Protein backbone atom coordinates (compact mmCIF):
# COMPACT_ATOMS: atom_id res chain seq x y z
CA UNK A 1 0.00 0.00 0.00
CA UNK A 2 1.48 3.30 -1.16
CA UNK A 3 1.15 6.45 0.93
CA UNK A 4 1.38 9.95 -0.49
CA UNK A 5 4.13 12.16 1.04
CA UNK A 6 3.07 15.25 2.97
CA UNK A 7 5.35 18.28 2.50
CA UNK A 8 6.24 21.32 4.57
CA UNK A 9 8.69 23.98 3.45
CA UNK A 10 9.85 26.52 6.02
CA UNK A 11 13.00 28.21 7.38
CA UNK A 12 14.84 27.32 10.58
CA UNK A 13 14.78 30.89 11.91
CA UNK A 14 12.23 33.67 11.30
CA UNK A 15 13.27 35.04 7.86
CA UNK A 16 15.13 38.35 7.51
CA UNK A 17 15.97 39.64 4.04
CA UNK A 18 19.73 39.46 3.54
CA UNK A 19 20.35 37.39 6.66
CA UNK A 20 21.76 33.88 6.07
CA UNK A 21 19.30 31.20 7.17
CA UNK A 22 18.43 27.52 6.71
CA UNK A 23 15.63 26.23 4.47
CA UNK A 24 13.85 22.98 5.37
CA UNK A 25 11.87 20.49 3.31
CA UNK A 26 10.15 18.14 5.76
CA UNK A 27 8.55 15.15 4.03
CA UNK A 28 6.36 12.76 6.01
CA UNK A 29 3.80 9.97 6.00
CA UNK A 30 5.09 8.08 2.97
CA UNK A 31 5.59 4.53 1.69
CA UNK A 32 7.60 3.06 0.09
CA UNK A 33 10.80 4.61 1.54
CA UNK A 34 12.34 5.43 -1.83
CA UNK A 35 11.79 9.07 -2.69
CA UNK A 36 13.49 11.85 -4.61
CA UNK A 37 13.67 15.31 -3.08
CA UNK A 38 15.15 18.42 -4.65
CA UNK A 39 15.24 22.00 -3.43
CA UNK A 40 14.89 24.84 -5.94
CA UNK A 41 15.89 28.49 -6.13
CA UNK A 42 14.18 30.50 -8.87
CA UNK A 43 13.31 27.14 -10.43
CA UNK A 44 16.95 26.10 -10.48
CA UNK A 45 18.31 23.03 -8.67
CA UNK A 46 20.29 23.82 -5.51
CA UNK A 47 23.53 21.77 -5.57
CA UNK A 48 24.41 21.21 -1.89
CA UNK A 49 21.30 19.88 -0.16
CA UNK A 50 21.67 17.76 2.97
CA UNK A 51 19.33 14.97 4.03
CA UNK A 52 18.65 13.59 7.50
CA UNK A 53 18.72 9.86 8.18
CA UNK A 54 15.40 8.37 7.15
CA UNK A 55 13.24 7.18 10.04
CA UNK A 56 9.59 6.24 10.52
CA UNK A 57 6.50 6.89 12.63
CA UNK A 58 4.28 4.79 14.88
CA UNK A 59 2.20 3.84 11.85
CA UNK A 60 5.36 2.65 10.04
CA UNK A 61 5.25 5.41 7.41
CA UNK A 62 8.55 7.15 6.58
CA UNK A 63 9.67 10.75 7.03
CA UNK A 64 12.81 12.70 6.21
CA UNK A 65 14.20 16.23 6.51
CA UNK A 66 16.11 17.89 3.68
CA UNK A 67 17.75 21.26 4.23
CA UNK A 68 20.09 23.81 2.66
CA UNK A 69 21.64 27.17 3.49
CA UNK A 70 19.78 30.07 1.96
CA UNK A 71 19.45 33.83 2.18
CA UNK A 72 15.88 35.10 1.75
CA UNK A 73 15.36 38.18 -0.42
CA UNK A 74 12.30 40.13 -1.54
CA UNK A 75 12.45 38.68 -5.05
CA UNK A 76 14.05 35.19 -4.99
CA UNK A 77 11.68 32.20 -4.93
CA UNK A 78 12.39 28.90 -3.21
CA UNK A 79 10.64 25.57 -3.42
CA UNK A 80 10.88 21.86 -2.73
CA UNK A 81 9.96 19.29 -5.40
CA UNK A 82 9.22 15.66 -4.54
CA UNK A 83 9.03 12.57 -6.75
CA UNK A 84 7.41 9.42 -5.36
CA UNK A 85 5.62 6.32 -6.70
CA UNK A 86 2.36 7.21 -4.99
CA UNK A 87 2.18 10.23 -7.30
CA UNK A 88 1.43 10.50 -11.01
CA UNK A 89 3.52 13.70 -11.17
CA UNK A 90 6.25 15.29 -9.04
CA UNK A 91 4.85 17.68 -6.43
CA UNK A 92 6.34 21.14 -5.97
CA UNK A 93 5.76 23.21 -2.85
CA UNK A 94 6.81 26.85 -2.67
CA UNK A 95 8.32 28.41 0.45
CA UNK A 96 5.90 30.97 1.83
CA UNK A 97 7.54 33.40 4.26
CA UNK A 98 4.36 33.49 6.37
CA UNK A 99 4.08 29.73 6.92
CA UNK B 1 10.23 12.87 34.49
CA UNK B 2 9.08 10.09 32.16
CA UNK B 3 11.55 8.96 29.46
CA UNK B 4 12.19 6.47 26.64
CA UNK B 5 14.80 4.91 24.39
CA UNK B 6 13.89 3.81 20.87
CA UNK B 7 15.67 2.15 17.98
CA UNK B 8 14.33 2.13 14.43
CA UNK B 9 15.62 -0.40 11.87
CA UNK B 10 14.73 -0.44 8.22
CA UNK B 11 15.91 -2.86 5.56
CA UNK B 12 14.94 -2.30 1.94
CA UNK B 13 15.57 -4.77 -0.88
CA UNK B 14 16.51 -3.71 -4.40
CA UNK B 15 16.34 -6.82 -6.62
CA UNK B 16 18.92 -6.54 -9.39
CA UNK B 17 21.13 -4.03 -7.56
CA UNK B 18 22.80 -6.04 -4.83
CA UNK B 19 21.77 -6.93 -1.31
CA UNK B 20 19.14 -5.07 0.73
CA UNK B 21 20.22 -1.85 2.47
CA UNK B 22 19.92 -1.67 6.25
CA UNK B 23 19.57 1.55 8.23
CA UNK B 24 19.20 2.30 11.93
CA UNK B 25 18.72 5.33 14.17
CA UNK B 26 18.50 5.56 17.94
CA UNK B 27 16.60 8.04 20.08
CA UNK B 28 16.40 9.10 23.69
CA UNK B 29 13.08 10.88 23.98
CA UNK B 30 13.04 13.28 21.00
CA UNK B 31 16.82 13.41 20.43
CA UNK B 32 18.51 11.17 17.87
CA UNK B 33 21.87 10.01 19.24
CA UNK B 34 23.13 7.28 16.95
CA UNK B 35 22.84 6.06 13.36
CA UNK B 36 23.97 3.29 11.02
CA UNK B 37 23.89 2.87 7.23
CA UNK B 38 25.01 -0.39 5.63
CA UNK B 39 25.73 1.42 2.36
CA UNK B 40 28.30 3.73 3.96
CA UNK B 41 31.84 3.58 2.57
CA UNK B 42 32.93 2.16 5.91
CA UNK B 43 29.81 1.03 7.82
CA UNK B 44 29.99 2.24 11.43
CA UNK B 45 27.56 3.24 14.15
CA UNK B 46 28.00 7.02 14.40
CA UNK B 47 27.14 9.49 17.18
CA UNK B 48 24.48 12.14 16.53
CA UNK B 49 24.52 13.83 19.93
CA UNK B 50 27.44 15.21 22.00
CA UNK B 51 26.64 13.12 25.05
CA UNK B 52 27.50 9.76 23.47
CA UNK B 53 30.70 10.76 21.71
CA UNK B 54 32.52 10.30 25.00
CA UNK B 55 31.67 6.60 24.92
CA UNK B 56 34.88 4.62 24.53
CA UNK B 57 36.13 2.60 21.54
CA UNK B 58 34.74 -0.62 23.02
CA UNK B 59 31.23 0.83 22.92
CA UNK B 60 31.45 1.73 19.23
CA UNK B 61 33.04 -1.59 18.21
CA UNK B 62 30.17 -3.48 19.83
CA UNK B 63 27.41 -1.31 18.35
CA UNK B 64 29.00 -1.67 14.91
CA UNK B 65 29.29 -5.45 15.23
CA UNK B 66 25.65 -5.80 16.30
CA UNK B 67 24.57 -3.47 13.49
CA UNK B 68 26.45 -5.65 11.00
CA UNK B 69 24.85 -8.76 12.47
CA UNK B 70 21.45 -7.07 12.38
CA UNK B 71 21.77 -6.15 8.72
CA UNK B 72 22.52 -9.76 7.82
CA UNK B 73 19.68 -10.97 10.03
CA UNK B 74 17.25 -8.65 8.24
CA UNK B 75 18.51 -9.72 4.82
CA UNK B 76 17.61 -13.29 5.74
CA UNK B 77 14.29 -11.95 7.04
CA UNK B 78 13.43 -10.29 3.73
CA UNK B 79 14.35 -13.36 1.70
CA UNK B 80 12.43 -15.70 4.04
CA UNK B 81 9.19 -13.66 4.08
CA UNK B 82 9.47 -13.27 0.32
CA UNK B 83 9.10 -17.05 0.18
CA UNK B 84 6.23 -17.24 2.68
CA UNK B 85 4.10 -14.95 0.50
CA UNK B 86 5.52 -16.12 -2.80
CA UNK B 87 5.97 -12.57 -4.07
CA UNK B 88 7.46 -11.65 -7.46
CA UNK B 89 11.20 -11.42 -8.08
CA UNK B 90 11.07 -7.86 -9.44
CA UNK B 91 9.57 -5.82 -6.59
CA UNK B 92 11.29 -4.13 -3.66
CA UNK B 93 10.19 -4.85 -0.09
CA UNK B 94 10.74 -3.43 3.37
CA UNK B 95 11.20 -4.93 6.80
CA UNK B 96 11.01 -2.64 9.81
CA UNK B 97 11.53 -2.91 13.53
CA UNK B 98 11.14 -0.51 16.38
CA UNK B 99 12.00 -1.48 19.93
CA UNK B 100 12.90 0.12 23.24
CA UNK B 101 11.69 0.97 26.73
CA UNK B 102 9.79 3.58 28.74
CA UNK B 103 10.82 4.36 32.31
CA UNK B 104 8.92 6.35 34.92
CA UNK B 105 10.28 9.16 37.16
CA UNK B 106 11.58 6.49 39.56
CA UNK B 107 13.70 4.99 36.79
CA UNK B 108 11.90 1.66 36.73
CA UNK B 109 10.64 -0.09 33.59
CA UNK B 110 7.21 1.25 32.63
CA UNK B 111 7.07 -0.97 29.54
CA UNK B 112 8.97 -2.52 26.64
CA UNK B 113 8.38 -2.77 22.88
CA UNK B 114 9.59 -4.88 19.95
CA UNK B 115 7.41 -4.65 16.84
CA UNK B 116 8.23 -5.78 13.31
CA UNK B 117 6.50 -4.73 10.07
CA UNK B 118 6.65 -6.13 6.56
CA UNK B 119 5.94 -3.86 3.58
CA UNK B 120 4.65 -1.17 5.91
CA UNK B 121 2.16 -3.16 7.99
CA UNK B 122 2.32 -5.13 11.25
CA UNK B 123 3.95 -8.53 10.95
CA UNK B 124 4.98 -9.69 14.43
CA UNK B 125 5.29 -7.98 17.80
CA UNK B 126 6.32 -8.88 21.33
CA UNK B 127 3.36 -8.61 23.70
CA UNK B 128 3.28 -6.26 26.70
CA UNK B 129 3.99 -9.15 29.07
CA UNK B 130 7.17 -9.72 27.05
CA UNK B 131 6.52 -13.48 26.99
CA UNK B 132 4.30 -13.97 23.96
CA UNK B 133 4.12 -12.83 20.33
CA UNK B 134 1.22 -11.43 18.32
CA UNK B 135 1.28 -12.59 14.70
CA UNK B 136 -0.69 -10.48 12.20
CA UNK B 137 -1.22 -13.32 9.72
CA UNK B 138 -0.40 -16.86 8.58
CA UNK B 139 3.15 -16.14 7.42
CA UNK B 140 3.85 -14.48 10.76
CA UNK B 141 2.63 -17.54 12.66
CA UNK B 142 5.46 -19.51 11.09
CA UNK B 143 7.92 -16.86 12.26
CA UNK B 144 6.22 -16.94 15.64
CA UNK B 145 6.58 -20.73 15.82
CA UNK B 146 10.33 -20.49 15.22
CA UNK B 147 10.86 -17.72 17.76
CA UNK B 148 8.92 -19.77 20.30
CA UNK B 149 10.85 -22.98 19.70
CA UNK B 150 14.08 -20.99 20.12
CA UNK B 151 12.69 -19.24 23.19
CA UNK B 152 13.82 -15.84 21.91
CA UNK B 153 11.23 -13.90 23.93
CA UNK B 154 13.31 -14.52 27.06
CA UNK B 155 16.39 -13.01 25.43
CA UNK B 156 14.33 -9.99 24.35
CA UNK B 157 12.76 -9.55 27.78
CA UNK B 158 16.20 -9.63 29.38
CA UNK B 159 17.53 -6.90 27.12
CA UNK B 160 14.47 -4.72 27.63
CA UNK B 161 14.21 -5.23 31.39
CA UNK B 162 17.97 -4.99 31.85
CA UNK B 163 20.26 -3.50 29.24
CA UNK B 164 17.68 -1.15 27.72
CA UNK B 165 16.69 0.44 31.03
CA UNK B 166 20.22 0.52 32.40
CA UNK B 167 21.64 2.32 29.37
CA UNK B 168 18.75 4.74 29.03
CA UNK B 169 19.37 5.92 32.59
CA UNK B 170 23.07 6.24 31.75
CA UNK B 171 22.46 8.38 28.63
CA UNK B 172 19.97 10.44 30.64
CA UNK B 173 22.65 11.16 33.24
CA UNK B 174 25.43 11.93 30.76
CA UNK B 175 23.09 14.11 28.72
CA UNK B 176 21.16 15.65 31.62
CA UNK B 177 21.96 19.27 30.68
CA UNK B 178 20.16 18.99 27.34
CA UNK B 179 17.96 15.91 27.73
CA UNK B 180 16.49 16.80 31.14
CA UNK B 181 16.07 20.49 30.37
CA UNK B 182 12.89 21.38 28.49
CA UNK B 183 13.29 24.36 26.13
CA UNK B 184 10.34 26.75 26.33
CA UNK B 185 8.72 27.83 23.04
CA UNK B 186 9.35 31.35 21.84
CA UNK B 187 5.88 32.46 20.81
CA UNK B 188 4.48 35.27 18.67
CA UNK B 189 1.55 36.32 16.53
CA UNK B 190 1.61 37.42 12.90
CA UNK B 191 -1.07 39.35 11.04
CA UNK B 192 -2.09 38.60 7.45
CA UNK B 193 -4.83 40.59 5.64
CA UNK B 194 -6.86 38.41 3.28
CA UNK B 195 -9.41 40.95 2.06
CA UNK B 196 -10.67 44.26 3.40
CA UNK B 197 -13.01 42.16 5.55
CA UNK B 198 -10.93 39.14 6.56
CA UNK B 199 -7.52 38.71 8.17
CA UNK B 200 -5.47 35.69 9.23
CA UNK B 201 -4.06 35.60 12.75
CA UNK B 202 -1.24 33.05 13.06
CA UNK B 203 0.19 31.87 16.35
CA UNK B 204 3.79 30.59 16.24
CA UNK B 205 5.76 28.52 18.75
CA UNK B 206 9.47 28.27 17.92
CA UNK B 207 12.57 26.53 19.24
CA UNK B 208 10.87 24.21 21.71
CA UNK B 209 11.85 20.80 23.06
CA UNK B 210 10.49 18.23 23.69
CA UNK B 211 8.14 17.91 20.74
CA UNK B 212 4.93 17.58 22.75
CA UNK B 213 3.07 20.93 22.80
CA UNK B 214 -0.45 22.37 23.03
CA UNK B 215 -1.61 25.26 20.83
CA UNK B 216 -5.07 26.83 20.38
CA UNK B 217 -7.15 29.93 19.65
CA UNK B 218 -10.04 31.36 21.67
CA UNK B 219 -12.54 34.11 20.92
CA UNK B 220 -13.98 36.28 23.70
CA UNK B 221 -12.42 33.78 26.10
CA UNK B 222 -13.56 30.45 24.74
CA UNK B 223 -12.58 27.84 22.20
CA UNK B 224 -12.83 27.90 18.44
CA UNK B 225 -10.70 24.85 17.60
CA UNK B 226 -13.11 24.20 14.76
CA UNK B 227 -12.05 26.77 12.15
CA UNK B 228 -8.50 26.41 13.47
CA UNK B 229 -5.86 25.53 10.89
CA UNK B 230 -2.80 23.68 12.20
CA UNK B 231 0.39 22.24 10.80
CA UNK B 232 2.12 19.14 12.11
CA UNK B 233 4.90 19.75 14.61
CA UNK B 234 8.07 19.92 12.55
CA UNK B 235 11.83 19.91 13.33
CA UNK B 236 13.82 23.15 12.96
CA UNK B 237 16.89 21.04 12.17
CA UNK B 238 18.74 22.05 15.32
CA UNK B 239 17.08 19.51 17.66
CA UNK B 240 14.22 21.91 18.42
CA UNK B 241 10.67 21.92 17.03
CA UNK B 242 8.15 24.33 15.43
CA UNK B 243 4.38 24.62 15.24
CA UNK B 244 1.75 27.16 14.26
CA UNK B 245 -2.03 27.51 14.42
CA UNK B 246 -4.11 30.06 12.52
CA UNK B 247 -7.63 31.47 12.35
CA UNK B 248 -9.35 33.77 9.86
CA UNK B 249 -11.21 36.56 11.65
CA UNK B 250 -13.30 39.64 10.80
CA UNK B 251 -11.44 42.91 10.30
CA UNK B 252 -11.64 45.16 13.37
CA UNK B 253 -12.25 42.11 15.55
CA UNK B 254 -8.65 40.95 15.99
CA UNK B 255 -8.75 42.05 19.63
CA UNK B 256 -11.29 39.37 20.56
CA UNK B 257 -8.85 36.51 19.97
CA UNK B 258 -6.19 34.98 22.19
CA UNK B 259 -3.63 32.28 21.54
CA UNK B 260 -2.79 29.77 24.25
CA UNK B 261 0.32 27.69 24.62
CA UNK B 262 1.22 24.92 27.05
CA UNK B 263 4.62 23.26 27.12
CA UNK B 264 6.72 21.42 29.68
CA UNK B 265 9.27 24.22 29.46
CA UNK B 266 6.78 26.86 30.62
CA UNK B 267 5.81 27.03 34.27
CA UNK B 268 2.38 28.24 33.40
CA UNK B 269 0.19 28.57 30.28
CA UNK B 270 0.92 31.47 27.96
CA UNK B 271 -1.54 33.81 26.29
CA UNK B 272 -0.90 36.09 23.32
CA UNK B 273 -3.00 38.68 21.51
CA UNK B 274 -2.37 40.56 18.27
CA UNK C 1 22.77 0.35 23.43
CA UNK C 2 21.34 -1.94 20.78
CA UNK C 3 20.15 -5.47 21.28
CA UNK C 4 22.39 -8.31 20.15
CA UNK C 5 20.93 -10.37 17.39
CA UNK C 6 23.80 -12.64 16.56
CA UNK C 7 22.86 -16.05 15.14
CA UNK C 8 19.06 -15.78 15.14
CA UNK C 9 18.48 -15.33 11.41
CA UNK C 10 16.88 -18.75 11.22
CA UNK C 11 14.16 -17.39 13.48
CA UNK C 12 12.41 -15.69 10.55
Amino acid sequence: IQKTPQIQVYSRHPPENGKPNILNCYVTQFHPPHIEIQMLKNGKKIPKVEMSDMSFSKDWSFYILAHTEFTPTETDTYACRVKHDSMAEPKTVYWDRDM
Amino acid sequence: GSHSMRYFYTAVSRPGRGEPRFIAVGYVDDTQFVRFDSDAASPRMEPRAPWVEQEGPEYWERETRNMKEATQNFRVGLNTLHGYYNQSEAGSHTLQRMYGCDVGPDGRLLRGYRQDAYDGADYIALNEDLRSWTAADAAAQITRRKREEAGEAEQCRNYLEGTCVEWLLRYLENGNETLQRADAPKTHVTHHPISDHEVTLRCWALGFYPEEISLSWQRDGEDVTQDTEFVETRPAGDRTFQKWAAVVVPSGEEQRYTCHVQHEGLAEPVTLRW
Amino acid sequence: RVEDVTNTAEYW
